[PDB]
Parts: structure tokens; C-alpha cells; sequence
């Protein structure tokens, strides 16, 4: 379990030992991270089904239960990043996955009983936001296991199939409803399995602006992930959104991967910049798909425009990461050259810096999984329309086009 | 290459006593040190890896510690089994062995029990004659054996051999064989094997007459 | 049960080649490097190098660059050390041990003695040694004029293993001589027989010798 | 010419026996008696008795009747002291000296240190001490946790004999500790090397430690 | 048994001065008295037999006299070599030694030259840490040594050792060593060794910090 | 050379070193003593040959030179016994042996010069008598080296072989006179020097009137007849060269001294001394009836009777002191050991005086033979004074002891 001699930058070690151990750790890592994305977004599919089983909460109170996980999620991302060098990859993974069985059983009971207070439901949602932090600890872990010049692929895999968890849950939670307990309890066998699997299979080794640009991209993917099924119910109450909502966050994740791959083919800042034009254009065209009370509008268009807003948000996530990655490689190149060192040192140090920075950048970035569905709450509960919220979004994506041109291209 | 020096090169220590072997590397080895035990004829056993982690099976009495260049290893409650040569090794950059530490246990002084044997008649046919003397179960190792033929001392043609210390009772045994031509052997009548030990100022004398 | 079992002792003349083997079992072979350690008579342990079992790349210590080759046979799950153009200096016992990395050399082979000599191989002369009076008598066995090592010697084929002292062989004029004592109580001899069994593989000899009053 | 040379130090446990010896040369052994003198640590000289070298007859002072034996071996030209059933109280340096009568005790042996103790014999740890004022620097050597005495320490094998102070061992919790210091000119260190050599006979240790900056 | 009292049992006397030791026997020993010198570690030398007869080689500065029960011994022009313990002995009936006279030489007061030494890293691996102070070549013998750890004083763990007066320059040297655990040592920063001698009212101080 | 710790009564000391040192001292003391006797009785063999080389001295002027050694001999014995404790055994034995080279050279020269005065030949004989006192000092020295119970055999050995010096000379000096008279004197200068060096390196320095008269009658006779016999057996039988036979006299005398004590401690000190004076009267008379074989055998018996007498007078003295100290000690109430040791000390301290009186007869006997032969033409004059004396001595033995 404990590993005292770890030398990934040494090809000879990599070939005898490293690759085998890092590869087994990676493969057990992924399930434990996508399951944390499943548990993170429970209310994105459960708050929709809350009234349909006898819960008289404001639709704003429902958006609130959808927004709160990302409160604790964002705030637990910085401390979780410091937890891997302290307890170790095997132990923390086991622990941080295992303790997700708490809020999963607890809203399997609370949902069946009809007199259960809002107070309890706020707590369960905040404890679901613990699953949100798994990302930063899982991502530090992987950065330790893989050699600096190979971390890209593994990190890409870890968070790529990690983010996929949101989409995977949305495809399952409605399909398992045959009622509202099963959308929570179907994960207790899976969380347990891979806690045991992590416990035995894994190993214990011995710029503010970028936070904003990540926030605008990832924050959007994860924001629209929280309150889309919820929004496409206060707009088109007669369509069964649950059977379609999954496809959104699915495209988002796939877009994240093509994000960086695209970006190193035609410029980090360029893609970011052009894709904030798209994220603005698609924020405006949503205005022209809304029905006003009620109800005269288009759904296919609404859904396609949102499908675009998930694709565009994913693309940006990848785009922003490789901008960070690139910025750090320029900084480290210049410093080393001034110290008079080798490019290898610069490569390694840039890989460490982006990994050290990642805990903080992903913390700020996760704050947008709250604001977005909170804005859809305080737009509805006030003006009785989503037009108020979306007006803020449009201004922001305009601000992000501005703040990218001015500060980069 | 990273050089390793080990202290002490050898030592004798009481049962229930404590040993401290030290190892100084020529540069930093970042905790990558292992300790081996080597009984003679058998093959080395790994006691400790990574400065201070006991191999499983290896008993509590063993431990090590250190960092950078300077490391040490200790056996805390010495036992007769512990008799061996110990080794530090660095496995930081390439690998390097230390020079060894031949550990001897001390025990209550003991006199050799001695017995002499005349040439077998089977050997006599060859034209050679060996008189053989066994001095068993003595401590400590140092012992002188003198050969007398009819009072006169014999110095040429003697050949001596010693066991490794016994890992049960901590004793030694040595084997002295005096080799002559059958002629030489047949000429004289009395052969004497004299063991002079630390345990008495007067030698243990074993002998035989050819009749 | 993890084990590495090595080829038996070899005697060669200056100029020739040996090749020693090491069969690993009890663990997945290609997951661990293999080390080779040299021990010349009365010297300490020398690290020769290692071989990478997942790629077959050898790595040699400054001193073992030239006449030494490590090689592998993954399916046989065994490694080999080949020594070429042998010099007297290659006389040593050679170990294989497993792992460069976490628990470096955490299992060893039993060792393999290589003698580099020109001396002719000859069988031993095994002389019984009988006494010429406590409650216990000591009998002996003289084993003279053989080359090379090892001879092995037991008493009543192993049955009489306590009371025994076999003395390390001593070489002289290109011929080893060895000996061994047993002491037993007087009740047991000559009443029951005590016999000296001497194997000398190098010359394909097995001699027994009953100790006669 | 005339000289008596005694045997070396001995450690023993309560209940055990010791025999010290004394070799006389450069005179005719049987012409002079042999005296035995005790010196317990800190106390003064005590006469035990003498042995008549033409008789072999011993004479014991009051306090040495019982457990003490002087014997002689005229041909080895040597006499012996033999204490038995040893007690803590027998810890002393023991002296043989020549002559009861004319010039009583006119030549002495170099003395022999018997320690009676149950303490275990342990080897010393030897620590180099390098500086942290004038044209001359002082170096040191710390020698910790050994039993029994004597350790013996030199500098550059006895080549550095001036500037040396060696401080008497002090016993604490069954373990002696000792130290030594040398002052040399700044022109000669670290320029030339200065190294400390410790020998602890009762455990067959010899350790050298080179003083490094 | 004839008892001997010796006087004085110790004394310091100037270079060039005159020493008188006296010895009284409990009965008439009829001129049978010997005087021995005993430098430490070496073995006694016989100076005088039969009260007044110098042994051959022994310098003129030595002599003795007496009769019946009363005897005396004198060194007339004291030299620094003469540092030792002196002994009368009666070899009349049996033999009896006197109690000794340890003789010290006086000299111009000398101040200690002081050296402090931090723990060796080789020692640090064991888990013990000794700070060593050497105060060399001072006179007179009496001296106090205080250990400060970060201004705070330390008494527990100090061990002190002094040499025999030096037979060439008549000086003393002492060694003080303070032993802590590697932990206790690692916590604090500055280590201080204060020598307080009868050569000045303000102490000689030596120190270091662990950096 | 100097011994500060001497303890012969201590068997331990004796065994460790006493016996070794006392033995070496005895073996060098002895030859030194016989050589002193040789020098002492020199003129007993030289004065006879004085005319044969051309010296006009009266046969009584010759008898005088044979008598005068015992004058200075006797008078120097008492001060010589005080010499050892003052100067030490090694110093005195060296010196007192060495200085005997003076007379042994002087009369080696004086004998070749035919016209050397009688005055010079007197001086030399008085110096020859210095050698006579050696016995007193040598004997006291020995008494100091040996425990007061082993002293007998050592003193017996020292004095016995000492007394054999006269006998040795009279065998040698005639025989050496061939290869003339210088050799009777000069053959002793190598020997005296050899043993002065031998003592000086080999030896060590430590830190009743009636009895005198009886020793005078015994030893004074031996030493009297030793000097006078040749010088008389000339004026009586000038046809026979006596010097080829004379030695056998003192030889039988000295050897009779050894058995004298051994006889006496078996059948009484006073008895033997009594019955021996009967024979020293009978033989003193049966000499009148020979004035050669018979003259020689009666005189050969007069040496023999002078021997036993000396050895019997010693053990008589020894017993006298041993009886006295016994009684004194028992009155004090101490131990027999004290009594033994004190007796041995008393007889040894008295010896320096008893042997001085006894030495005066080596002067009288030949001087009497001188005056008797010068006044009358016979030896019968003095020889009558002898018979009377031994009767007066056999009468003083009975009356005072028997
Ligand atoms: C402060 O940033 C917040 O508001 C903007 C709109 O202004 C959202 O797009 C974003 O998700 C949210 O985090
Ligand atoms: C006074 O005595 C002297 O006279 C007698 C003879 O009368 C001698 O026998 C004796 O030796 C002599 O000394
Ligand atoms: O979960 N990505 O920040
Ligand atoms: O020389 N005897 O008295």
C-alpha cells in the first residue's frame, strides 16, 4: 500500500514499476470521481421530482436545493487539495468516496416521508457538496503519480470521465424511478464497491483572471447542469425534460476534451475569445425561445440553444485549462532561462505550478454552479420570468469577451 | 559513484547487549538505505528498507534511522542467532554496498574438549600419515595447538581449521592435522597434541603411543 | 512462498565462459528487476548491476563493464549471468536478488560458487578416524586430496546431525582437505554403528566409511 | 635489562575466577621473592602478600586469606595471582613487584586492571568534533557508551602527540564515555588531515574517524 | 599488624620548594622503610630503601631519615616531574603501605582556553545529542562550568572530567559534555558554555546557534 | 656488596636469599684463610733453608724467626676480631688478605741477598704474624653469616680448612724450591692476589681463663710443633732432609681437629680433653727415648694429640656457654631458642680472646727449643718443661671439671 520509492521521471523506473502502479491507481480513480459527480448533482434531477411526490416548496426553494452543493463544493476544493499529501491517495480516496454514502441514504429516507422539513433538505444538499471537492483531491493525486510530461493524458482522462458523472446520473435517476428513493439509493452499492476497491487497490505515496475565465466556462457547464431540468419545467411544464436533460451535460463533457486539443491547434486565447462570442450569442438567442406567461414560445429551439450552451461551456473549460497550462510554461521557461537551467526543469516546474494552482482555480470556478440556478430563482421569484437572470448572463459573457481581448489577444 | 563507509568493520558484544552500526554516504541518498544480514553459506536476508522500515517477519529488536549522508542500524537485545555479517546498502543512484560488520557474540569462556586420532591403516598404504586433533566447543576463538613427536616439537606439515561461531552456544571448534610420510610416522612412537587456551595456564595435552 | 533458486557450483579454467541461472517463482516475474551481487572469498558484497525484467535492458556497475552479460528468459521466468574470458579474479559466490527499487534485493538466491582454476579435478580419500574415556566418545572423518569444492559430508546419512563439527576445507598444493567430528555417548558406540558419508559431485564420487574399533 | 611484564586487563562477573600473571626477565628468577599489591580505584596501595621463589611457599597478609592464591612457574620464569569467587570489592589494578627483603619491591609490573561487574560489554561510538580563535584551532573526539575500560585513543596513529589532552573516562548507567582534544596551528588544518583512532580491546573494535570541516 | 600513618595526605607546593612527608609506625620497624613514587597509569618506582639509601638512578633531591617508629622523606628542589603520589612502606614484619601523599605543584594562575563543539550529525542519527566544551590549560584546578540553552540555564545532563596535573607545564584541562535527546536539542537554538575561573570575575563564554 | 637486611634466624629469608649469600661468602672466606696460614708459618720451612743459601745465624737465631710470627699473631687477634663489625667482611677479608703480599715479596728478595741483616729478617717475621690474626676476623665474620644453629658446620669448615694452611705450605714450599728460596715466598703472591680480588667482588659487608690455658695446651702445641719441628729435626738428625716429610705432621694435626669435636660430643668434652692430656704427657716423655722412625712417629702422635685436643677444647667451651645461658634464660624464664642463640653469640665473642692466648704457644715452644739448645746442647731442657706443663694441664682438667 505505502510506496517509499517513487521515481516517475526515471524511464527505467517507469518501465519496471511506475506505469503499472500509476495505471492501476488511475483506473480505480476514475470511477470514484465520476461517482462523486453523480452524487454532486443529485438535486439537479431530484428537486424536479420533489413536488411530484408531495413537496410544497417554492420553485425558487427548489432552485436553492440545486444551487447549494456548489457552495460547500467550491469551499471544500481548496482544503481537499491539501488532503492528499497529508493522508495519502489510497486513504483519502477511500474516505472521501465512502462518506458519500451518508447523504445518499439520508435523502432516500427524507424523500419518502412527506412531512420532512426544508431545514433537513438544505443540510443534505450541502453534504452533497462534499462530493464536489473530490475533484481537487483526485486531481492532485494523479499529478503525483504521473511524470510531468505525461500528466496531460492522465489528468485529461481523470477529469474528462470525471465530469461525465453529471451526465451519467441524469441518464439513470429518471430511468431508475420505477419511486424517489431509487434515484438516490442506486449509488450506495456503487460507492461502497469502489471505496473497498480504492482501499485495497490504490497506493499511498510517501492569475485571478484565470479563475474568472474558468468560472465563466466551467461554472457555466456546471451551473446549467444544476438548473436546466428545473428551468425547462417552469417554461414548458408539459414536456418530460428528465428524459432529455442528460444529453446536455454529456455533450458538455465531450466538449471539454476537444477543448484543449482544439486550442493547441489554433491558439489558447483565440479559442477562448471566439468561444466567448459564441457563449454570448447563444445567451441572447435564448431570449427568443422563451414563452411569456403563458405560454407562447418554441421548445426545440430552447433545447437546441441550451445544447449549444453546454457544448460551448465544455469547449471553454478545455480552452481555459490549456491557457493556464501555457501561461505557467511561459513563466517557468523565462525564470529557468534566467537561472540558466535546462528545459526539463522548466517543463517539470510548469507541470507542478498548474497542479498547485488547480485547487484554487477550480474552487473559484465551482462558485458558478450556485449563482446560475440562484439567478434563475431570484429572476422567477421576483419578476416571474427567467428574462431577468439571462440578462445578467449576457452582460457577463460580454464582459468575458472584453476581459479576454484586453488582457490577451 | 556514491561511496559507503560502515563502522565498525567488526565487533564482539555480550548476549542481551546492544549493537550500533553506522553508515556514511559520500553524498545524500535521500533515505534510500537497506540493511542486510549475512550468515555464512546461506544467502543474505533483508532486514530494513528505506532507512527504518522493517521487512515483515523481521523481529522488533532491529531498527535503523538517519537522513542525508548519515544513517545507523541497531540490534537492541542481542541473541545468539544474530551472529552474522551485516550490510548497509544505498540504492539511491545505482547501488552500493557497505564494507560489512562481522558481529561476534561473547559468552562465558570455555575450555576446548580435545581428542587425538592416529593415522588410519587405509591411509598408511598411500605412503602418507595424518595425525588429527579436534578441539571442540571452546571460547574464545584464539587458541594455539602444539605438536610433539617423542618430546620434540613439530612445526612443518601442520594444517589448521576453524568453524564459524556456533549460533546456538556461541562456541568455536578447531581442527589440527599433522601430516607426515609413512616412514617418518613409523620411526617415532609417541604423538602429542597440546592445546593452550586462555582458560588455563597449563595446556590440555592429548597423546597416543603407536602401541 | 517466493523463491529464487540458482544453478549449482562451477569450476572453469582461465579463459572460458560460465553462465549462471536464477529461477524465480511465487511472484509475477516481469514486475521486479533482478540484481546480481558478487562475493569474492573473504571480501564483502559487490553490486554488479541489474536487469529490467519488463524490457530486458541491463545496467552495469563501473567494475562489471566488459566481460559480463545479464540476460533474461521471461517464459522460463529466470535470469542469467554470463561471464566471459574468465580470470582468477572471478572466483566468487554469485547471488541473484530481486528488486532495484522499493525493497531493494528483498529476496536472494542461495548463491552459486564459481572457481576459476587450472587444478585438475580429483576424488577425495575418505579416512575413518577411531579413538586410540568419559561417558562420551568422539569419532572423526578425514577427507583428503580432492579438488574443487564442494565436498559434502553427513553421519549415518543425516540421522546423526547433533554432536557434529564439520571443519571448513583448507586448500594446499592445489588440493583441499577437510574433516568432521561427531561425539556421542558411550552407550551408543560401538553398540550401534556410526558411518561417514562423503559426496564429491565434481568427481562423481560417493564413499561411505564405517568407523571401526 | 630487568623487567616484569604483567598480563592485560580483565572483565569478569561476580562469582568467577581470574588469574593474572607476571613475567620477570633480566635477572635470576629464583633469587628474589615476588610481592602482590592491590590498588582499588581511588584508594592507595595495599600489600597482599609475597611468594618465596625458592620454596614456592606463599605468604598472605591478613585481609587476603581465603580466596587468593599466588603460584609460581619457575621455568616460565613467571608468577601468578589467582582470585576466585570474585566480588565487586576485588575491582582494582594489581601489581606484582620484586623482593621481600633488601630493596623491597624494587621493580614493579605495569599493573593489571581487573574489573568485576555484571554489565554487558559494548563497543564505543566515536564522534568527530569539528569547530563551530587565534592562529591555532582545536579539534575533538567524543567516545560514548562503551564498557568496560580501557579504550585507547590516538591522533594520526600517535604522530600528533603534542597539544593532546585525553580526559579520563567517566562511568554513567553502566557505560563509560571519554573525549580527547588536540590544538594545532591554523596553517595545518584543514590543510593537512587530522584523524582520531579509537581501540576498544574488550570488543575487538578499531574505529578511525577523520575530523572534517 | 604494624600500621603506618603518613602525613600529609596531600599538599600543593611551589616549584623549587621543599616537601617533607613524615611517617609514623605503630612499633619499632628498625630502619626498614622504603619510599615509592607513583605517577598515575605508570607503575611505582622505588626511591629509597633502608630509611636513607637512594636507589641507583634516583636524583639527589630525594632523601629520608628516621628510626624506631618515626621516619621522614624529603624532596628538596621541587620540579614539575615530581608530581605523583608518594608512599612510605614498612617491610619489618610483613609489609604495610602508608596511606599516600598526593603532591601538587603550584604555578602562575592560568586562564582556561575554551572550545565549544556542537553535536555531530553521526551522533544525531542515534537520537542523542551531546554538546562538548573543552577548557584547556588552566591553573588552579578548581573551576565551574555553566550551560545555557537559549539564555535558560541547564544542570541536568552535564558530565565533567579533569586531567591529572600536566607533568610539563603544571596545568589542568577539563572537559564538560551536555547530553540531550535529538528532540530537546532540535527545539532550542543557541547553546552556551560559561567557564568561571579564579583568573577573572567575569566568565569566559563560548557559544553557537544551530545555524 | 652492602647488605642492610640480614635475617638468618628467619628460615624464609634463609631459603629466599640467606643460604645463597652465606654460602658464597663461606667459599671465598675459606681459601682466603688457609692462605693466611701459609704466610703465617712461612719461616717454619724457610729458616731451615736459610743456612743452605749462606746465612750465618745461630740455630737459636733461626728458632727465633720461627717463633716471632706467633708474637704479633697472638697480639693482633683481639683487635682483629673487632675489625669485621667496623669495616665489614668484604672490606676486611680483601685488605687483610691483600697486605700479606708485603712480607711474601720482601723475604723473597731478602733471601737472595746473602748479606741481609738479622734486623730485617726479624721485621719480616713479625709482619708474617699479621697473617695469624686473620683466623680471628674470618671466624667472627662467619659467625655473622650463619644462623646461630647452623654455625657449627660452617665454623667447623672455615677453621678446619683454615688450619690446613700450614700443612699445605710444607708440602709446597720444599717442592717449589727447585724450579731457590724466593719460590717458598713468591708462589703465594699470585694466589693472595687472586683471592683479594675474589673477596672484594664476591663477598658482602653486613650492616674462663682456664679454657684459654687448655686451648693453649692444645692449639698452642699444634702451632708450636708446626714451627719448631723441622728446625729441631735438623739439629738432631742433620742426615735427613725433614722438609720432605714435615708437612704430614700439621696435616694429621689439622684433620684430627675435625674429629676432635665429633669424638667429644659422643663421649664427653671434659673426658676426651682429660684422656688426651694423658697421651700428650706420655708422648711428651717417649720423646726422650728417641734422642729416627720412632722420633718421627712419636712426634707424628704429638701433632695428632694436639689436633683432637683443639677440637675437644672448642666443644668444651661451646658446652660451658650453652650450660650458662640455659640457666640464665630459665631464671629470666624465656625460651631454649634464646638460650641457644645467646650461647652461640657468647662462644663466638669469646673466641677472639681464647684464640689470642692459645696463639702464644707458637712462640714459646720454638723459643724454648731455642734457649734449651743454646744453653745446654740438648732439647731435653725445654722438653722437660713440656712434660711438666702437660702434667699441670692434666691435673687442672681433673681438679676443675672431672
Ligand atoms: C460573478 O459571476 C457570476 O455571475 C455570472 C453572470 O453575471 C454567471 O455567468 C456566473 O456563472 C456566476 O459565477
Ligand atoms: C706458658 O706455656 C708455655 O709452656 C709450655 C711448656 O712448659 C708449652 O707446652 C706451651 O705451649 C707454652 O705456651
Ligand atoms: O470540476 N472541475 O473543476
Ligand atoms: O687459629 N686457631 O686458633
Amino acid at each position: 500500500a505505502v510506496i517509499t520509492d517513487w521515481r516517475p521521471e526515471d524511464p527505467a523506473f517507469w518501465q519496471q514499476r511506475g506505469q503499472r502502479i500509476a495505471s492501476r491507481n488511475l483506473w480505480i480513480s476514475v470511477p470514484c470521481l465520476l461517482l462523486a459527480f453523480c452524487v454532486w448533482m443529485l438535486f439537479s434531477a431530484v428537486a424536479v421530482n420533489l413536488p411530484k411526490v408531495g413537496f410544497n416548496f417554492t420553485t425558487d426553494q427548489l432552485f436553492m436545493l440545486t444551487a447549494l452543493p456548489s457552495v460547500s463544493g467550491a469551499l471544500l476544493r481548496v482544503p481537499y487539495s491539501f488532503m492528499v499529501p497529508i493522508f495519502g491517495g489510497r486513504r483519502w480516496t477511500a474516505f472521501s468516496t465512502g462518506i458519500l454514502i451518508i447523504p445518499c441514504v439520508w435523502l432516500g429516507f427524507a424523500v419518502q416521508d412527506t412531512s420532512t422539513p426544508y431545514s433537513v433538505f438544505i443540510i443534505i444538499s450541502l453534504l452533497c457538496g462534499f462530493a464536489g471537492a473530490n475533484f481537487a483531491s483526485s486531481m492532485a493525486n494523479i499529478s503525483f503519480f504521473f511524470p510531468k510530461q505525461k500528466q496531460g493524458g492522465a489528468l485529461g482522462l481523470n477529469g474528462g470521465l470525471g465530469n461525465m458523472g453529471v451526465s451519467v446520473m441524469q441518464l439513470v435517476a429518471p430511468l431508475v424511478v420505477s419511486y424517489l428513493a431509487n434515484a438516490s439509493w442506486i449509488w450506495v452499492p456503487f460507492l461502497a464497491i469502489f471505496t473497498i476497491a480504492a482501499w485495497f487497490g490504490m497506493n499511498d505515496l510517501a492569475l485571478w483572471i484565470m479563475s474568472l475565465l474558468y468560472l465563466a466556462t466551467f461554472g457555466s457547464f456546471i451551473g446549467f447542469s444544476a438548473g436546466f431540468a428545473m428551468l425547462s419545467k417552469t417554461q414548458f411544464p408539459d414536456v418530460q425534460i428528465l428524459q432529455y436533460a442528460f444529453f446536455g451535460p454529456f455533450i458538455g463533457a465531450l466538449a471539454r476534451s476537444a477543448g484543449g486539443a482544439l486550442s493547441d491547434r489554433l491558439g489558447g486565447t483565440r479559442v477562448t475569445l471566439v468561444n466567448f462570442i459564441l457563449m454570448a450569442i447563444f445567451s441572447g438567442l435564448l431570449f427568443l425561445t422563451l414563452p411569456t406567461d403563458g405560454q407562447g414560445g418554441s421548445f426545440m429551439a430552447f433545447f437546441a440553444v441550451f445544447l449549444a450552451l453546454f457544448l460551448t461551456a465544455g469547449l471553454g473549460s478545455g480552452s481555459t485549462f490549456q491557457m493556464i497550462s501555457v501561461i505557467f510554461r511561459k513563466l517557468t521557461m523565462d525564470r529557468v532561462k534566467a537561472e540558466g537551467g535546462s528545459d526539463e526543469r522548466a517543463m517539470r516546474e510548469a507541470a507542478t505550478d498548474t497542479a498547485a494552482a488547480l485547487g484554487f482555480i477550480s474552487a473559484i470556478g465551482a462558485i458558478g454552479g450556485f449563482f446560475i440556478p440562484k439567478a434563475f430563482g431570484s429572476s422567477l421569484a421576483l419578476t416571474g420570468s427567467p428574462v431577468g437572470a439571462m440578462k445578467v448572463f449576457l452582460i457577463f459573457y460580454i464582459a468575458c469577451v472584453v476581459i479576454t481581448w484586453a488582457v490577451y489577444g | 559513484d556514491i561511496l559507503m563507509t560502515q563502522s565498525p568493520s567488526s565487533l564482539s558484544v555480550s548476549v542481551g547487549s546492544s549493537v550500533t552500526i553506522t553508515c556514511q554516504a559520500s553524498q545524500n541518498i535521500t533515505n534510500y538505505i537497506v540493511w542486510y544480514q549475512q550468515k555464512p553459506g546461506q544467502a543474505p536476508k533483508l532486514l530494513i528498507y528505506y532507512t527504518s522500515t522493517l521487512e515483515s517477519g523481521i523481529p522488533s529488536r532491529f531498527s535503523g534511522s538517519g537522513s542525508g549522508r548519515d544513517y545507523s542500524f541497531t540490534i537492541s537485545n542481542l541473541q545468539p542467532e544474530d551472529v552474522a555479517t551485516y550490510y548497509c546498502l544505498q540504492y539511491n543512484s545505482l547501488l552500493t554496498f557497505g564494507g560489512g560488520t562481522k558481529l561476534e557474540i561473547k559468552r562465558a569462556d570455555a575450555a576446548p574438549t580435545v581428542s587425538i586420532f592416529p593415522p588410519s591403516s587405509e591411509q598408511l598404504t598411500s605412503g602418507g600419515a595424518s595425525v588429527v586433533c579436534f578441539l571442540n566447543n571452546f571460547y574464545p576463538k584464539n587458541i594455539n595447538v602444539k605438536w610433539k613427536i617423542d618430546g620434540s616439537e613439530r612445526q612443518n606439515g601442520v594444517l589448521n581449521s576453524w568453524t564459524d561461531q556456533d549460533s546456538k552456544d556461541s562456541t568455536y571448534s578447531m581442527s589440527s592435522t599433522l601430516t607426515l610420510t609413512k616412514d617418518e610416522y613409523e620411526r617415532h612412537n609417541s604423538y602429542t597434541c597440546e592445546a593452550t587456551h586462555k582458560t588455563s595456564t597449563s595446556p590440555i595435552v592429548k597423546s597416543f603411543n603407536r602401541n | 512462498q517466493i523463491q529464487l533458486v540458482q544453478s549449482g557450483p562451477g569450476l572453469k579454467k582461465p579463459g572460458q565462459t560460465v553462465k549462471i541461472s536464477c529461477k524465480a517463482s511465487g511472484y509475477s516475474f516481469t514486475d521486479y528487476g533482478m540484481n546480481w551481487v558478487k562475493q569474492a572469498p573473504g571480501k564483502g558484497l559487490e553490486w554488479m548491476g541489474w536487469i529490467n525484467t519488463s524490457n530486458g535492458y541491463t545496467t552495469y556497475g563501473a567494475a562489471f563493464k566488459g566481460r559480463f552479460s545479464f540476460s533474461v528468459d521471461n517464459s522460463a521466468s529466470t535470469a542469467y549471468l554470463q561471464l566471459s574470458n574468465l580470470k582468477t579474479a572471478d572466483t566468487a559466490v554469485y547471488f541473484c536478488a530481486r528488486s532495484w527499487y522499493n525493497r531493494a534485493m528483498d529476496y536472494w538466491g542461495q548463491g552459486t560458487s564459481v572457481t576459476v582454476s587450472s587444478a585438475k579435478t580429483t576424488a577425495p580419500s575418505v579416512y575413518p578416524l577411531a579413538p586410540v574415556t568419559g561417558s562420551s566418545v568422539t569419532l572423526g572423518c578425514l577427507v583428503k586430496g580432492y579438488f574443487p569444492e564442494p565436498v559434502t559430508l553427513t553421519w549415518n546419512s543425516g540421522s546423526l546431525s547433533s554432536g557434529v563439527h564439520t571443519f571448513p576445507a583448507v586448500l594446499q598444493s592445489d588440493l583441499y582437505t577437510l574433516s568432521s567430528s561427531v561425539t556421542v555417548t558411550s552407550s551408543t558406540w560401538p553398540s550401534q554403528s556410526i558411518t561417514c558419508n562423503v559426496a564429491h559431485p565434481a568427481s562423481s564420487t560417493k564413499v561411505d566409511k564405517k568407523i571401526e574399533p
